[PDB]
RNA sequence: UAAGGUGAUAUGAACCGUUAUAACCGGCGAUUUCCGAAUGGGGAAACCCAGUGUGUUUCGACACACUAUCAUUAACUGAAUCCAUAGGUUAAUGAGGCGAACCGGGGGAACUGAAACAUCUAAGUACCCCGAGGAAAAGAAAUCAACCGAGAUUCCCCCAGUAGCGGCGAGCGAACGGGGAGCAGCCCAGAGCCUGAAUCAGUGUGUGUGUUAGUGGAAGCGUCUGGAAAGGCGCGCGAUACAGGGUGACAGCCCCGUACACAAAAAUGCACAUGCUGUGAGCUCGAUGAGUAGGGCGGGACACGUGGUAUCCUGUCUGAAUA
RNA sequence: AGGACCGAACCGACUAAUGUUGAAAAAUUAGCGGAUGACUUGUGGCUGGGGGUGAAAGGCCAAUCAAACCGGGAGAUAGCU
RNA sequence: GCUCGCCGGAAGACCAAGGGUUCCUGUCCAACGUUAAUCGGGGCAGGGUGAGUCGACCCCUAAGGCGAGGCCGAAAGGCGUAGUCGAUGGGAAACAGGUUAAUAUUCCUGUACUUGGUGUUACUGCGAAGGGGGGACGGAGAAGGCUAUGUUGGCCGGGCG
RNA sequence: UACGGUGCUGAAGCAACAAAUGCCCUGCUUCCAGGAAAAGCCUCUAAGCAUCAGGUAACAUCAAAUCGUACCCCAAACCG
């Protein structure tokens, strides 16, 4: 499943727009990779399938207050 | 003395319940089967006693 | 509750004869009763074993139905209605216009 | 002993008493209507308690009812089992 | 000529069954048709 | 409620009661095989085979209860590795599946129309999937308006086939404002102060209104035809009942009824006057919600087809000020 | 030994005749090809429709195939009968 | 009942699939039978399938299916480990004679075989999703030794045509 | 004689020869195209148990449940 799992980014659709202005139906999926964050709290590292802008949200929050938001999100790591 | 049902209100049915099917309701399946006249209310009247006593059993645990 | 019971005494008013007057035999549960003297018919009863073995012209009582026969005032010659008017568990049958009960 | 005696109902008619049965009958063992999913062994407790008469062995069949019926109301008959329960010495029945 | 149906009961009960229907959710879609449709006979078992 | 019953084709046999326990109807309770989400494992639905624990026994074996998966929590165990952690076991609570339509969301056509067809339309329709409720969604202004002002959402009637969009073709199509239906606002990001002070649930003594059975309930007789009067001819009567259905032809007064009065053991729907429990009122002011608003590049929605194109949503990349 | 030879079962289908409102929605009667192999067959499984599979013919996919069958768009549209 | 003809590597018999009472008996001849039918696989009624040894079930696996977690998916779902299914294969054991109108390795007679539980006597290191062995596997061809079976001879019971 | 079928008795019941595509044969030979799996079965120990449990031989006893079994048997009962 293609889920940001930290600001659930997914795949959505909309068409391709040609120059003759014709709408062939395409995929905007998201830039999800898959990168291990270390916790100093836990002292462990935690592996995610996060996209870019979740790693912004990552290096803007920190990585332990956006894994207590899981954590009451109710979602595995 | 309340209920209609005062000779199963009482205490030890179970073996009433025992004499009521054990040889009572086999001999009347047995000259059922070989054809009798008395037997036909008879079947329906000890199958509804043997009901009865079953559910005067199942309504206490002291009998 | 039934307005004509198991054996009381009722004339009929609609129905071949008119005048002739009987005790009930039986109610059917479809509302047809059986008065004896009254709805005769000799039918033809075909041999059988068991029950009815020659077979005959045996005349037995039809069916007549409850509205077409009226229960029988005592005291005065006479048809009569009857309603109902009690409390408790017994409704007793009384005559109308007359007051008595049955 | 022997077991509960609510479950030895399982006897239900003997037989019609057809040229089959009372054959094996005059030869060695009696033949008994029974049940839908009574046990040789319940059979045999229950000729052994409801009877008075010990038996060697019992033999199980189930026999299918018939249809019976004509293409108006097609129905069909009940299926029932038959036991052969063997007395071989001093049968009573 | 090899007529075309030739009978086989695990065949018949492992395709068109009541377990080879309630195994997949369409399988379950039909069954729930049927229902709806009021069949006594719900799949080919008996 | 009761003088009649043991459901129908369905007669018969054998019986049960006759105002006090026949049947029938109503409330609550009892049993409820096997399959089926099927849930102890498995399977070709309605079958095969288990494990553990209690009980009975010259002993052949039986009876009952439990044992699926997942989520959350609690306890105990617990590796690579030292601590931990992953994992395993036990216990509690919940879910699963079905259902005709309505609701929200994730996807999403084509025939057809354009007298072809690709932009457009059909259409976010048909269909698939997910989820919830008795309704759902939306909902309390970073909204409209125009220098006057209205004050949340939803629904109906106009505005109006209008402004507008558009191979400016086919076609799509608002808003402002007005008349209604209903009309209730609040809370956290917060400390201190007085502190179940008013609301929201659960549970309960009691009343009222219903429901699930029902009880009374008016008044018609001659003659004629006729197989049979309910029809015809006379004389009466009831009507808060002349709605309706049968009765041997067309019945207000023959029977069920109907109008209208009455009735509830037992369980449940609303109003709660109400006792207890859980959450919390009002004075000062710190902040009033940052990878957000905005932007670049692709798209989608708004009547609006990127056009001079505002507004909303974001797949990629950036990115402020904070009354 | 042999994708050897003649030839039964078995597999197939080259010629003729009859059938063609047939015994049969491709068969019967004479002949015919292969018949230890790239054979044939029973049982169970797998592959699903712009897909499968094909010693290749648009062959086959349930007597249906230049694109299966069933239900829904759907009373498609029909300047044509 | 006597003749005649047809098949006899089946047009005989027994299994498997499939079907489901079509089997046997009494009765009936409207409807079915390409005709009548006294007859039938037809109507109606009654009867009938007997298992420790034959199959299924059971214990194992193949192709393949389902799959706790798990990996991947816009949902639906796709794949797959542990595991759990799946015979068309591998696992224990019964034959001959008789019987019914209809059942027979099932009933009866005779003679046996196999696997477990329990009790006793004597001896004693027993112990597994573990290791090993076995199960355990092809095509073709040639003997050799047999048996099922058949012919002849003896023997016996009849014939004297 | 129910005219099919029952009670009693029942002689000989042996050799030689030809015998398969069946049995030895899951054998032998030969060849390349190199010919399933697991369980039952036979041994060995691990953790454990030591007059225990368990195994082995004999004997006795008990159990082997449940389902199918009729009939069609290359067809008038299957598919047409």
């Amino acid at each position: 499943s293609r889920v940001c799992q930290v600001t659930g980014k997914r795949p959505v659709t909309g068409n391709n727009r040609s120059h003759a202005l014709n709408a062939t139906k395409r995929r905007f999926l998201p830039n999800l990779h898959s990168h291990r964050f270390w916790v100093e709290s836990e002292k462990r590292f935690v592996t995610l399938r996060v996209s870019a802008k979740g790693m912004r949200v990552i290096d803007k929050k920190g990585i332990d207050t956006v894994l207590a938001e899981l954590r009451a999100r109710g979602e595995k790591y | 003395m309340k209920a209609k049902e005062l000779r199963e209100k009482s205490v030890e049915e179970l073996n009433t319940e025992l004499l009521n099917l054990l040889r009572e309701q086999f001999n009347l399946r047995m000259q059922a089967a070989s054809g009798q006249l008395q037997q036909s209310h008879l079947l329906k009247q000890v199958r509804r006693d043997v009901a009865r006593v079953k559910t005067l059993l199942n309504e206490k645990a002291g009998a | 509750a039934a307005k004509i019971r198991r054996d009381d005494e009722v004339i009929v008013l609609t129905g071949k004869d008119k005048g002739k007057r009987g005790k009930v035999k039986n109610v059917l549960s479809s509302g047809k009763v059986i008065v004896e003297g009254i709805n005769l018919v000799k039918k033809h009863q075909k041999p059988v074993p068991a029950l009815n073995q020659p077979g005959g012209i045996v005349e037995k009582e039809a069916a007549i139905q409850v509205s077409n026969v009226a229960i029988f005032n005592a005291a005065t010659g006479k048809a009569d209605r009857v309603g109902f008017r009690f409390e408790d568990g017994k409704k007793v049958r009384f005559f109308k216009s007359n007051s008595e009960t049955i | 002993m022997i077991r509960e005696e609510r479950l030895l109902k399982v006897l239900r008619a003997p037989h019609v008493s057809e040229k089959a049965s009372t054959a094996m009958e005059k030869s060695n063992t009696i033949v008994l209507k029974v049940a839908k999913d009574a046990t040789k062994a319940e059979i045999k407790a229950a000729v052994q308690k409801l009877f008075e008469v010990e038996v060697e062995v019992v033999n199980t069949l189930v026999v299918k009812g018939k249809v019976k019926r004509h293409g108006q109301r097609i129905g069909r008959r009940s299926d029932w089992k038959k036991a052969y329960v063997t007395l071989k010495e001093g049968q009573n029945l | 000529m090899k007529r075309t149906f030739q009978p086989s009961v695990l065949k018949r009960n492992r395709s068109h069954g009541f377990r080879a229907r309630m195994a997949t959710k369409n399988g379950r879609q039909v069954l729930a048709r049927r229902r709806a449709k009021g069949r006594a006979r719900l799949t080919v078992s008996k």
